[PDB]
């Protein structure tokens, strides 16, 4: 990635053996739930396309999804290539080309190349273009691997209200309320609710309810 | 596209 | 976070993989204990409030005191918008803007304006306010998620007194005494204690009553 | 409010 | 914590993951063992008043043990008002207050009147004597919490000398000799170790009886 | 006293 | 490796406990599947030829994939040799020489060599070509070592769309499309995918046949 | 511990969790091998009297083997006051004073006084000379605390002879040859390592006789 | 061991937990494989003589390999004094002196005497000479320990190709080809390997016998 | 004696 | 050949 | 020698 040393000056320092070890663990134990999103987010701070790529190939498993990844990638860098041609003719010497839709994934851009894009003023930010890109296609993954619609939450008779509204707000997340809740919700708890009317909490229905 | 099916990330056609 | 480096200068610095890691199996392992209120407050010293939300968003289970945190820091924002109002316009070139509650969340606000409001004579410790709203948030779910009140602890008849002390501290501190400790206990060491009377600490009863 | 039900943290409406 | 940078000079750095883990983890597994108090003693090595109440904290059992540690705190606090009164008034502006008893306990003082009070010269160590009043609660808390009596311990009849001379001092040290330890050991061993007579080191009277 | 029952370390009355 | 230090120059720097321990790890747990080339490719990053050996030396299994790699590396250096010769006679006192085919592998050169190659201006990346050299005789034993053909892989009747095409883009990764994932489908799935048509992203498909 | 910094001068750090946890985790699985003395003088590097009685009194077992470490460290402490004698009166002012035979062992010798003792032209190693009478505490009690004699060591018949030399040699390390080794062997081995005679290396043994 | 600090200087660091916890644990797990040498030479990676002293007395198994490392070190000490006498009289004040052979091992030279050697200019590498010695005996061992020949290897009738390569090749190492493969192998896999005729590479053969 | 029975290393008596 | 069988990695022949 | 048997390494007869 690249890092501020403590001198004062932005290098490209080599990538943690954690960094990797932590994000293959992430996607082994976490699979596509949508707090692995931040993770990726968090782990990559800083990092290169090639780093970035280096994360991505490290995972064995998903790889439909990660064939979603590509062609998110591919049209992302066909919408830059579009929005921002550039020229060709001679690079000239001892000096810095601008980045195609390609560079910015790492697929013809080198480290080299890539460290002169960050280390600029102003900087060239690939490492976040393509940071989006994957995220773009993270989010795009995780809606579309999502169990069961939020209509089939429903609050059982036996269960606990605490534990509808967990169920609820994370099948809500993985697919990015007030009223549907309560819809859900079994005549119990939902007698309360409905004598306790619009404008409260969701921690009022969830101490009324407990 | 940039990326194809069947190679690793970062490479070209 | 916000650290400082071996020349003597206040640097950001990439949230490394352990912060993440202990404060996802922190939650994991105890849930929402008071306990795991100062964790947070530790693991995330220094730290920025984009690293305050990739700490939040890395946790993947109680959703609905996600939302009880959501809600919190929505109400805390718009108390910082009410009491700080702040000018529009057109932003000064090459000038630090004022934060607006929204902006203390990092909703609005970006990376390079946080540090911008961190690294400033005087400061504005955006990380501070938004942890401040974040913590409220976690003693509220704390209080309320306590399983039993203060009143269902009391003493068993063959249960030690030591087991009945940590039993009623361990809740009182979930929901944030002296003569209510005495009225729970059994007739055995409520016999002792009576004759000890006012003015013993919490050790010379548990030693009378060992 | 700066938050709504459904979307991560720290984005906007 | 307090430490010294490469440059050569005193910072406060953001305590980190480990000292916390390692601290739960010595009080989850050995609870309040003698050998407890030299690892907060030595994990705790340059911590801010602050980061002692973090640790005190992380700890989510044994909260009778706790409030023993808060009486302890208070009692030690009233004897610093007592022993070195402060002045009230107005704090001068751009100057250094006085602590108080319940500054070096982190209740009222923050963390940058703390790091004030260490980097000065001569420094104020809050900090040392807030560990100081702590450690006054883990030595009172192990005395009083341990099993049994160094009376009950006896050496019996099958039992190896160095099980009955283990047991013996760790007692000995939970509680906080030469006659004793001959007194509780059986016929055997004894009929040797009394004709040995006075003078003889401890392994003197190992090896004898080995 | 400097701490009272029910409230965690570091804080005032 | 070689890692840019704090002051801002290239220096050699001893291989850490980890990427030695990471290494023999993947290559145990996951033996030689695709994401395992990422992992060398990420650990052995700034690396000498001399570490590169290490981490080949380290493994303690495959040996036939060893030797697979060791042929592929004398071939690599017979063709550097053919393509670069580099003269005899005497080296030059305090100078530096020319690196042989066998040079890049570390089998005569020693690590003085070694970084005075790195550290020089234009740098010889004696690293790099040994990790060209090492990462061909990996893909090459990689592709060998797939278990079954991508024409192997076929959608079962009761087997969901998703799981067909993981294992699809598995063993497609393992060996180094559109048409043939259409093929290998059973009648379901297929029914809807035929008359979908050409056009359709993977995730249009995976989407209607979910 | 004592440490020398980037900048180029030795300053005191505080000793780190895996200090302490590896010497724990050492003690308690190894129990006094004597492979154990030397992690204990490999973990200590460079550490003061503090830092050594923090380790010491990590441990939570054993005791009576503390006890014999007490007691050579006061012999030694004896004698040190007896070859070093120092004067009383007043310590000069901002002055360094000799250390005593209990200053060396940390009791009355403050961790100011101990730094200043380290960091000194010639400099004072107190933490040397305790480590020394640690480590021959150490060494004794090792040395006591062996299973067998070396007498006991025989070779079975259906026994190879590799595990009876590396049983013979760990009980020769245990309490710190040639002729005893092959009068304990079987008729067999012995057989042909009489006919071998003097001036053969162990490896010539072990060969034939495999 | 002897590191390069960020200022741009050959220092003495103290040995971290993780060398000698990684290398008790590989010679504890993979005991002599031939694999473990590299570890050796890997985790020692600038240490000192000292250092790789406190390497070998951590593990705790195999004495009578340590006691063949101990002889192989003896007479490459001897081999040394031979080649490199040394005077005696006085050593001269403020002056480095010779290394003998016994000085390399660590067993009469002191830290202060070694990292003198080291930093020095021409250096003398005495760390180095000692690794040779050790590195030595661990090859004579390893090759030594080697469970069976190279002619019991022999593949089975259902096992397959990979397998049998793979056992004749780790043998081939604990021992330090082209016809002796093809002669183990069954009949079947021969009959073809035996067509194929010199020039195949050995994936040749395994793809052939797949 | 520097050190004695049922005291943690480093105290006087 | 740079490598042959039966020797680790990094040494002539 | 420079080591003999029973005694760690570093340590002269
Ligand atoms: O203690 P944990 O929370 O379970 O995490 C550890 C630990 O992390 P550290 O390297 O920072 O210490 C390891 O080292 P230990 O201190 O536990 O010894 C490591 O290696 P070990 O095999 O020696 O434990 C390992 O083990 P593994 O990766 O196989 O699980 C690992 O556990 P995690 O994977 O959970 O992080
Ligand atoms: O090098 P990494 O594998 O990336 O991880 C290291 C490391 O492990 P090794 O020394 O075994 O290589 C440290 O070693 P220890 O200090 O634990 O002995 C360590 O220490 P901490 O756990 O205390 O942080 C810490 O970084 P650092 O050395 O600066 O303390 C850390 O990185 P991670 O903990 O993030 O994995």
């Amino acid at each position: 990635p690249i890092v501020q040393n403590l001198q004062g000056q932005m290098v490209h320092q080599c990538i943690s053996p954690r960094t990797l070890n932590a994000w293959v663990k992430v996607v082994e134990e976490k699979a596509f739930s949508p707090e692995v999103i931040p993770m990726f987010s968090a782990l990559s701070c800083g990092a290169t396309p090639q780093d970035l790529n280096t994360m991505l190939n490290t995972v064995g498993g998903h790889q439909a999804a990660m064939q979603m990844l590509k062609e998110t990638i591919n049209e992302e860098a066909a919408e830059w290539d579009r929005l921002h041609p550039v020229h060709a003719g001679p690079i000239a010497p001892g000096q810095m080309r601008e980045p195609r839709g390609s560079d910015i994934a790492g697929t013809t851009s080198t480290l080299q190349e890539q460290i002169g894009w960050m280390t600029h003023n102003p900087p060239i930010p690939v490492g976040e273009i393509y940071k989006r890109w994957i995220i773009l296609g993270l989010n795009k993954i995780v809606r579309m691997y999502s169990p069961t619609s939020i209509l089939d939450i429903r609050q059982g008779p036996k269960e606990p209200f605490r534990d509808y509204v967990d169920r609820f707000y994370k099948t809500l997340r993985a697919e990015q309320t007030e009223t549907l809740l309560v819809q859900n919700a079994n005549p119990d708890c939902k007698t309360i609710l409905k004598a306790l009317g619009p404008g409260a909490t969701l921690e009022e229905m969830m101490t009324a309810c407990q | 596209p940039v990326l194809f099916p069947g190679q690793p990330f970062g490479q070209p056609p």
